[PDB]
RNA sequence: UAAUUGCGAUAACGAACGAGACCUUAACCUGCUAAAUAGCCCGUAUUGCCUUGGCAGUACGCCGGCUUCUUAGAGGGACUAUCGGCUCAAGCCGAUGGAAGUUUGAGGCAAUAACAGGUCUGUGAUGCCCUUAGAUGUUCUGGGCCGCACGCGCGCUACACUGACAGAGCCAGCGAGUACUCCCUUGGCCGAGAGGCCCGGGUAAUCUUGUUAAACUCUGUCGUGCUGGGGAUAGAGCAUUGCAAUUAUUGCUCUUCAACGAGGAAUCCCUAGUAAGCGCAAGUCAUCAGCUUGCGUUGAUUACGUCCCUGCCCUUUGUACACACC
C-alpha cells in the first residue's frame, strides 16, 4: 500500500529494467523496444 | 439489488487517452437510467527536479530542469455493486484504475 | 516581419489558382483556406491568410509583377 | 458618514491636494513648460504608472513622486515609499511655515533657479580632453537638479543632530532665491565656470 | 621595469 | 534493427566501409526519405577520427527530433579496442 | 427580483471579490469598515474614486468585498481597480446610461487604469533574478 | 444605531480595554513578570509594567477573531526575526510558557472557554459581551 | 559636544521670554542652541505644551515640531 | 548677460564619438528669418525651446 | 529586416542544413462542457448590538439554485482585425476593440569542420603495463583531509538618526510529508529558554496549512558620544541528534564588548516588476547554510545611442606569415 507518487517511479523503473535486460540479452535476436500492460491479479508483456 | 455509491479514481502520465476514457464511460452509463455526476477537474499535480547537466565538472557551471504533470480526474456515481464490473471494462494501456466502494 | 518560402509558395499558388472566388475581406480568407488546403498550424494559416489579404488590395489597384491571376 | 470630515471640507470645492491647492502657478520664464507636468493633480505622489517603456514617457508624469524616488538611494532605502512620501509631505509642511507661499509655489522656484545651462563634453584627445562646453537640454536640467537636492540633503544630514524631515526641507527655502550656500549651487557655479574657461 | 616579447615595435 | 544487423557486419572480418554502405543501401529500399551514420574510433592509426555517411534530409533543430527521429548508438570490442556508432533515421 | 450585480479584480497575486447589493449607501470592507484596512499615509488611495464621482450618488449601492494574496499594496491596488468596475457594471445593468457614460469617461480621463490591469510578472533565470556572478579577471 | 467590535480602531480599543480592565484588577499572576524572555528572537524586557495586562487582552482580541487557536498558533503568531551574529537572520517564535498561561488564565475570567469537541479554545456566550459593552463605551466616546 | 541633562534657572529664563518668538520649535532646534540633550529637549516640549502657549501642527511617534499659537 | 531663447526647429543625425552630443537646426523665435547650427547634449523634440547665452559660436558641419 | 529575411538585377537553374517554422509556460474566453477533497447565492435555525426591515456573526441542506470568482478540457480570437503618417515593392513606427502586438514576455531544442580542452576517480564501457596471498583486492581499530609567520577569489553581518530598542497593527507563492519502522505534525499539560510527556489528523485541493514569513505600519524610549550602532574572542551552566560530540556538530542562559566613520592603484554586473533591500520552498542531511536551484513581498535614477578602448560579421587591399604576429 504505497501512495501514486512513489508508485510512478517503481514502474518506470520496471520498464526500464525490462529494456535494459532485454538489451543484454536478446541483442542478436532483433531486440527493438517493448511494451507492458498491467492488469489486476495478472500481467502481460 | 442495493446501491452503494461507487467512485473510481484515475491516474495516468499522458493526458489524452483518459479523456476520452471518461467520454465513452459517461454515455457508457447514462443510457441505461443511472445517476450521473459530472467529471470534475482534479488540479495537476507538477514535479520538479535539478540536477548538473555535465558528468564532470569541468567548464562553466550550468543546470537543467526536468519536469513532469501529473493529472486526476475523479469521477463517481451512484449505483450497486456488480453492474459497475460491467460498466468498467474496455480499457486501454497506460491508464490504471482503483475502485473503492465507498459504502 | 520578415515571411520565409514556405507562406510564399503557398500564397501565389493559391492565389493564382482560386483568384475570383474570393475577395478582399480578411474573415472570407480565414474560413475558406483550410477546406482547399491541408496546414497543420492555426498560426501558418493566419500567417497565409493575412498576407493574401494584403496582396488583393494592390491587386485591386493596378498589376504587381510576377503575378498573373486568371 | 462615509467620508472623513476633514475631507469634507475640500470635497465640495475642485479636487486638489487636501492640505494646498494647485491654483495660482509661477509667471517667471519660458523653456521649461512642457517638461514639468501639473494639469493633472494628484492627491498622494504613489503611483504604479508606465513611464518606464518609451523615451518621452517621464515627461508626462507628476513631479511629486519623481522626487520621491530620487530621494530614496544609497542601498538601505530601497522600496520605502511609505516612508519617502511621508517625509516629502512634512517637508513640504516645514518649508510651508517659514513662507506664507504655497510649497509647492516655493518648490517650483527652487527646481527652476538651480539647472545648469551649460556642461563639459569629453572629447577624446589622446591623453588629453577637448572639452567643447556644450550646452544642457531642459529635461537633463531638471533632472539632475533633483539629484543635486536629495544627495545635498543626503549629505548634510549624514553624521549630523539634524533629521533630514527639516534637513530636506532647509535646500528649497535656500534655493528658492539667489543664497550661493547650498550644495546644489556649489555644483551649478563650478560646472558653468569650468566650461566658461574651457570655451 | 622593462617587458619584452609579444608585438611591439618602435 | 540495422544497427545489429550493422553489429553482425562488423563482428566477422569485413570493411568497415563497405558495411555501413550496405547499411546506407539497405535503408533506401524501405521507403525512408533519408539516413545517417556515424562511425568514430581509431581508423587504422594511433590518432582517432571520424565518419559520417548521409542521404536524403535531415533535421536539427526542433523537437520533432526527439520523436520524428529515431537514434540508436552502441559498443563493439575488438581484438586491439573499441568503435563507436551512432546511426538516425527519419521516419514519415 | 432582487437587484444585485458580481464582480472580481485581480493584480500580480491579489485577488478582491466583490458583491454589489442593492442597499442604503453603506461599504464596508473585508469586514472592517473603510477607516481602518488600509495603511495610514495610503488610505487616501481609497477615497478617490468616491469624491471625484460624489457621494450623492452613493444612495442606495451597497459593497461587500473580500480580498487576498499579495502584499499590503497589492491590495489597496486590488480594491480600487473593483470598485469601478462594480459601480459601472450596477449602472450599466441597471438603471440609464446618462449616468453610465459620465462616470465611464469622466473617471476614465482621470486616470485609465481603472478599468484595464497592469500585467507585471517575474522571469526566471539560472543565476537569480537579472545579474550573474562574480568574474574573476574578465 | 448600535456598535461592535469592528467599529473602532484596534489599536486605540486595546489601550481603552486594558484601562477597563484596570478597574477590575483581579488576574492571577504567577510571579513570572519581569524574569520572563517574552520570546527566544527577542533580547529586552519590555518597559510598561502592564505589558502582561496588554498582552493578554491582545491574545483575547486575535480569539475574538479566530474560530479556533492555540498555543501553537499563537507561539508563532508572536514571533520575529533574531540577530544571530554574522548569519542572516531567520523566523523563530517566542517563549511558550508566558503565552500559554497568559490565556490559560483568561478561562477563569468568564471571557473564553474549551473546544474540546475539536480543539483549541473559542470564545463564549457572556465572554464576548464584555467586548461588546465597551464598544458603546468607546464607540461615542469620541 | 557634552549637553546637559538637567534645567537650571539659566536656562528656564530663555525660554518663557524667547518662545514667543521662535516660528519653529523642534528637538533639533533645543539641542542646537538651546545646549540641552535631546531627553531634555523632549521633555521641554511636553511639559510646554499643556501651560497653553503653542498648537499641534502635525503628530508622529519619531518626531513632533511645534509652532507658535 | 543678455541670455536669449532659441527653439530647435529640425534634428540632422547624431554626431560625436559617443553620440553624447547632436547636430539640430535652430531658430531665434525672435527674428523668423535667422537660423544658425548648434550642438546639444541631450535628448530634443520638434517645437522644443532652449537658452542660448552666446550665438556667434558655430560647430563643426 | 534581429537574420544568406526578402524585393530584384543577373551564366546561372534547381536543391540540402542553420534562422524562422516548432513545443511548454505567463497572460485572455460574464460562451460550451462539469464540479460537497471547489466555491458562491437561496431558504431556514440562530448569538450579540441596535430593534429595524437592519448590522457584525455562526451552523444546517448533499438533486434548493448558480458557476460569477476557482479548477481544468475542447475548440475561439492574435492574425495586427481595422485605421493614420512613409514606399511601386520588400519593410518600420503609432492609435482604437483587445491584456498585448517590441517576434506580446521569457525559455527548450539549435549548422559544417574542429580543441592533443576535462573525465580510466561514475559505469560489469575500454588497449597495454604492474602488484596478485609479506596483496595496490576486501575488512576492523585510531588519526588525518579543518593542521599556520604570508599573498589571491566567490560570499555574510557592519561602519548608524534615511538609526537602534520596546509594545501594538498585519499581507504571499512554488513546494514537501508515515516503514517491515515511525515521516511532515494539530490539540492538551509540564517547562525561563533550548526541550519533555499525553490523545489525535494526514500515503495527502480533505490534516500539517489560511504555512496569518520577512519587509512594512502606528505608539513610546534612546540623542551623534566609534554610545543602547557593530558582535570578533573566551569562561560557567542547561538540552536535543547519533555506536561515538575532544580539535566543543548544533541550540539555549549569564558574562567578556576587539577591529570597523563609505575604503588606494585597480576591478565586476545591469535596461521594468528590471537593479538593490527582505524572506520562503527544495537539494546534499540523524543534527548543522554564510552554498546552489527555484518561489513570493515592496520596487527605483539616467539612455532608447555609437564603434572610442576591449571584441564580432561582409567586401576591397598588402604580405618574405601557413606551428599562421606569442
Ligand atoms: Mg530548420
Ligand atoms: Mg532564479
Ligand atoms: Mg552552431
Ligand atoms: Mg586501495
Ligand atoms: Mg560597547
Ligand atoms: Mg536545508
Ligand atoms: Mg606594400
Amino acid at each position: 500500500q504505497i501512495s501514486k507518487k512513489r508508485k510512478f517511479v517503481a514502474d518506470g523503473v520496471f520498464y526500464a529494467e525490462l529494456n535494459e535486460f532485454f538489451q543484454r540479452e536478446l541483442a542478436e535476436e532483433g531486440y527493438s523496444g517493448v511494451e507492458v500492460r498491467v492488469t489486476p491479479t495478472v500481467t502481460d508483456i | 439489488p442495493k446501491v452503494h455509491k461507487i467512485r473510481i479514481t484515475l491516474t495516468s502520465r499522458k493526458v489524452q487517452s483518459l479523456e476520452k476514457v471518461c467520454q465513452e464511460l459517461i454515455e457508457r452509463a447514462k443510457n441505461k437510467d443511472l445517476r450521473v455526476k459530472g467529471p470534475v477537474r482534479m488540479p495537476t499535480k507538477t514535479l520538479k527536479i535539478t540536477t548538473r547537466k555535465t558528468p564532470c565538472g569541468e567548464g562553466s557551471k550550468t543546470w537543467d530542469a526536468y519536469e513532469m504533470r501529473i493529472h486526476k480526474r475523479l469521477i463517481d456515481l451512484t449505483a450497486p455493486t456488480e453492474i459497475v464490473k460491467q460498466i468498467i471494462i474496455n480499457i486501454e494501456a497506460g491508464v490504471e484504475v482503483e475502485v473503492t466502494i465507498a459504502a | 516581419r520578415v515571411r520565409t518560402k514556405t507562406v510564399k509558395k503557398s500564397a501565389k499558388v493559391i492565389i493564382e489558382k482560386y483568384y475570383p472566388r474570393l475577395t478582399l475581406d480578411f474573415e472570407t480568407n480565414k474560413r475558406v483556406c483550410d477546406e482547399i488546403a491541408v496546414i497543420s498550424s492555426k498560426r501558418l494559416r493566419n500567417k497565409i491568410a493575412g498576407y493574401t489579404t494584403h496582396l488583393m488590395k494592390r491587386i485591386q489597384r493596378g498589376p504587381v509583377r510576377g503575378i498573373s491571376f486568371k | 458618514d462615509v467620508l472623513p470630515k476633514e475631507v469634507l471640507a475640500e470635497v465640495g470645492s475642485v479636487k486638489l491636494f487636501n492640505r494646498w491647492s494647485y491654483d495660482d502657478i509661477e509667471i517667471r520664464d519660458i523653456s521649461l513648460t512642457d517638461y514639468i507636468q501639473i494639469r493633472a493633480p494628484v492627491y498622494i505622489p504613489h503611483s504604479a504608472g508606465r513611464y518606464a517603456v518609451k523615451r518621452f514617457r517621464k515627461a508626462n508624469c507628476p513631479i511629486i513622486e519623481r522626487l520621491t524616488n530620487s530621494l530614496m538611494m544609497h542601498g538601505r532605502n530601497n522600496g520605502k515609499k511609505l516612508m519617502a512620501v511621508r517625509i516629502v509631505a512634512h517637508a513640504f509642511e516645514i518649508i510651508h511655515l517659514m513662507t506664507d507661499q504655497n510649497p509647492i509655489q516655493v518648490a517650483v522656484d527652487a527646481i527652476v533657479n538651480c539647472g545648469p545651462r551649460e556642461d563639459s563634453t569629453r572629447i577624446g584627445s589622446a591623453g588629453t580632453v577637448r572639452r567643447q562646453a556644450v550646452d544642457v537640454s531642459p529635461l537633463r536640467r531638471v533632472n539632475q537638479a533633483i539629484a543635486l537636492l536629495t544627495t545635498g540633503a543626503r549629505e548634510a544630514a549624514f553624521r549630523n543632530v539634524k533629521t533630514i524631515a527639516e534637513c530636506l526641507a532647509e535646500e528649497l527655502i535656500n534655493a528658492a532665491k539667489g543664497s550661493s550656500n547650498s550644495y546644489a549651487i556649489k555644483k551649478k557655479d563650478e560646472l558653468e565656470r569650468v566650461a566658461k574657461s574651457n570655451r | 621595469r622593462r617587458g619584452g616579447f609579444r608585438g611591439r615595435g618602435k | 534493427a540495422q544497427c545489429e544487423s550493422l553489429r553482425y557486419k562488423l563482428l566477422n572480418g569485413l570493411a568497415v566501409r563497405r558495411a555501413c554502405y550496405g547499411v546506407l543501401r539497405f535503408i533506401m529500399e524501405s521507403g525512408a526519405k533519408g539516413c545517417e551514420v556515424v562511425v568514430s574510433g581509431k581508423l587504422r592509426a594511433a590518432r582517432a577520427k571520424s565518419m559520417k555517411f548521409t542521404d536524403g534530409f535531415m533535421i536539427h533543430s526542433g523537437q520533432p527530433a526527439r520523436e520524428f527521429i529515431d537514434t540508436a548508438t552502441r559498443h563493439v570490442l575488438l581484438r586491439q579496442g573499441v568503435l563507436g556508432i551512432k546511426v538516425k533515421i527519419m521516419r514519415g | 427580483s432582487v437587484q444585485a450585480v458580481q464582480v472580481f479584480g485581480k493584480k500580480k497575486n491579489a485577488t478582491a471579490v466583490a458583491r454589489c447589493v442593492q442597499g442604503k449607501g453603506l461599504i464596508k470592507v473585508n469586514g472592517k469598515p473603510l477607516k481602518l484596512f488600509a495603511p495610514e499615509i495610503l488610505r487616501a488611495k481609497l477615497y478617490e474614486p468616491i469624491l471625484i464621482l460624489g457621494t450623492d450618488k452613493f444612495a442606495d449601492v451597497d459593497i461587500r468585498i473580500r480580498v487576498a494574496g499579495g502584499g499590503h499594496t497589492s491590495q489597496v491596488y486590488a480594491v480600487r481597480q473593483a470598485i469601478a468596475k462594480s459601480i459601472v457594471a450596477y449602472y450599466a445593468k441597471y438603471v440609464d446610461e446618462h449616468s453610465k457614460n459620465l462616470l465611464k469617461q469622466e473617471l476614465i480621463q482621470f486616470d485609465r487604469s481603472l478599468l484595464v490591469a497592469d500585467p507585471r510578472r517575474c522571469e526566471p533565470k539560472k543565476f537569480g533574478g537579472r545579474g550573474a556572478r562574480a568574474r574573476f579577471q574578465k | 444605531g448600535g456598535v461592535t467590535v469592528r467599529d473602532v480602531d484596534a489599536h486605540k480599543f486595546v489601550a481603552a480595554y486594558a484601562a477597563f480592565l484596570k478597574r477590575q484588577g483581579k488576574l492571577p499572576v504567577p510571579g513570572w513578570v519581569d524574569t520572563v524572555k517574552t520570546g527566544n528572537a527577542k533580547e529586552l524586557p519590555p518597559q510598561d509594567i502592564d505589558w502582561w495586562y496588554i498582552r493578554a487582552a491582545s491574545v483575547a482580541r486575535h480569539v475574538y477573531l479566530r474560530k479556533t487557536v492555540g498555543v501553537g498558533r499563537l507561539r508563532k503568531v508572536h514571533g520575529s526575526a533574531k540577530n544571530r551574529g554574522t548569519r542572516p537572520s531567520h523566523h523563530v517564535d517566542a517563549s511558550g510558557s508566558v503565552d500559554r498561561k497568559i490565556m490559560q488564565a483568561l478561562e477563569k475570567i468568564q471571557v473564553l472557554e474549551k473546544d474540546e469537541e475539536r480543539g483549541g479554545r473559542r470564545i463564549t456566550q457572556q465572554g464576548q459581551r464584555d467586548l461588546d459593552r465597551i464598544a458603546q463605551t468607546v464607540a461615542e466616546a469620541d | 559636544a557634552q549637553h546637559s541633562v538637567i534645567l537650571d534657572k539659566a536656562t528656564s529664563d530663555k525660554l518663557y521670554k524667547d518662545v514667543q518668538s521662535y516660528r519653529l520649535v523642534t528637538v533639533a532646534t533645543l539641542v542646537d542652541r538651546l545646549k540641552i540633550n535631546g531627553a531634555l529637549a523632549r521633555k521641554c516640549l511636553k511639559d510646554l505644551e499643556e501651560k497653553g502657549l503653542i498648537r499641534q501642527v502635525v503628530g508622529h511617534s519619531k518626531m513632533k515640531i511645534y509652532t507658535r499659537a | 548677460a543678455p541670455v536669449k531663447f532659441v527653439k530647435v526647429t529640425r534634428v540632422l543625425g547624431r554626431t560625436g564619438s559617443r553620440g553624447g552630443v547632436t547636430q539640430v537646426r535652430v531658430e531665434f523665435m525672435d527674428d523668423t528669418t535667422r537660423s544658425i547650427i548648434r550642438n546639444v547634449k541631450g535628448p530634443v523634440r520638434e517645437n522644443d525651446i532652449l537658452v542660448l547665452l552666446e550665438s556667434e559660436r558655430e560647430a563643426r558641419r
